[PDB]
């Protein structure tokens, strides 16, 4: 497969799964399904790629259906950043 | 495509409860399904939502112990129960999925009965403009509709005997298909449609909405016609 070229949109408000992961569930928006999720934490600085990505390369079906994407994201402030370019869809998220 | 069916159309007599169904072609487990309600002429009336994974149901306070949102992981079905009808709840009652903006919706149920709060300001009620010409339209929430860093504001089209159409979502994002004459700008609590060349096809009324946090609330919306 091959990395998403559009846009991404968020389904349903941010959980935490409590084994320490949170995970977002997200619609492709844009075409060339099936695809990757260009997906990355960011910092509170927002420019350095932190923390980890647990679900193993997620995948964008088709643009009907949901990805659930698991991930860890350091305590507190945290970016999370899904697609590519300015219609890249960018969470700010909290750790508590 | 369409992936939302809701059941046919209803009549009651006051004081009953009817109950409309909806069957989406999708998993709804991993979704948010609303209920929208609309009067005769009157503007859209988000009703509630609810999460079919865990089944969490949070209603509008208008509607709170009159309402009761179900659904079936199994058959991927939403139900939705109201009681007590008055001739008041005579309205279409439309099934819908999504968080940023309702991109899904059913073709409507008619329902005929016979025998944090937030204010959203959508200006002006009404407009006319010449072809060509340049449109406004404003919404303005009483609070915040910022969430992860991203404005929960959205609009709708909606024309006659239609179900609504998302045109814009996260406050400045286009919708699949949207002409690119259509744009949505803003932040904080002030917010614009804009319609950079009206054509007679945009000739509809438009809604917009907040869904940051619940209520789920539209605007009284905006009747946009032609000049002469």
């Amino acid at each position: 497969y091959t990395m998403c070229s559009g846009k991404f949109s968020i389904d349903k408000e941010m959980a935490e799964t409590q084994h320490g992961t949170t995970v977002v569930k997200v619609k492709y928006e844009g075409a060339g399904a099936p695809c990757k999720v260009p997906i990355e934490i960011r910092d509170v600085n927002k420019e350095k790629v932190v923390g980890r990505i647990i679900s193993s390369t997620p995948l964008a079906e088709n643009t009907n259906s949901v990805t659930n994407i698991e991930l860890e994201p350091p305590f507190g402030d945290s970016y999370i950043v899904i697609g590519v370019g300015n219609s890249a869809l960018t969470l700010h998220w909290f750790r508590k | 495509q369409v992936q939302l069916v809701q059941s046919g159309a209803e009549v009651k007599k006051p004081g009953a409860s009817v109950k409309v169904s909806c069957k989406a072609g999708f998993n709804i487990k991993d979704v948010y399904m609303s209920w929208v309600r609309q009067a005769p002429e009157q503007g859209l009336e988000w009703m509630g939502r609810i999460d079919p994974e865990n089944g969490d149901t949070k209603y509008d306070p208008k509607l709170q112990g009159r309402v009761t949102m179900t659904a079936d992981t199994s058959t991927n079905t939403a139900y939705m129960e109201l009681r007590s009808l008055r001739s008041d709840d005579t309205a279409v009652y439309y099934c819908a999925r999504g968080w940023e903006g309702f991109a899904y919706w059913g073709q409507g149920t008619l329902v005929t009965v016979s025998s944090s709060d937030i204010v959203m300001t959508q200006s002006p009620a009404s407009l006319a403009v010449s072809l060509g010409q340049r449109a406004t339209i404003s919404c303005r929430a009483s609070e915040n509709v910022d969430k992860y860093g991203n404005s929960f504001m959205h609009w709708y089209q909606q024309k006659p005997g239609q179900p609504p159409k998302l045109l814009i979502y996260r406050a400045s994002e286009l919708q699949w298909g949207v002409p690119d004459r259509f744009s949505g700008s803003g932040s904080g609590t002030d917010f614009t449609l804009t319609i950079s060349s009206l054509q007679a096809e945009d000739v509809a009324v438009y809604y917009c909405q907040r869904s940051n946090e619940v209520p789920w609330t539209f605007g009284q919306g905006t009747k946009l016609e032609i000049k002469r």
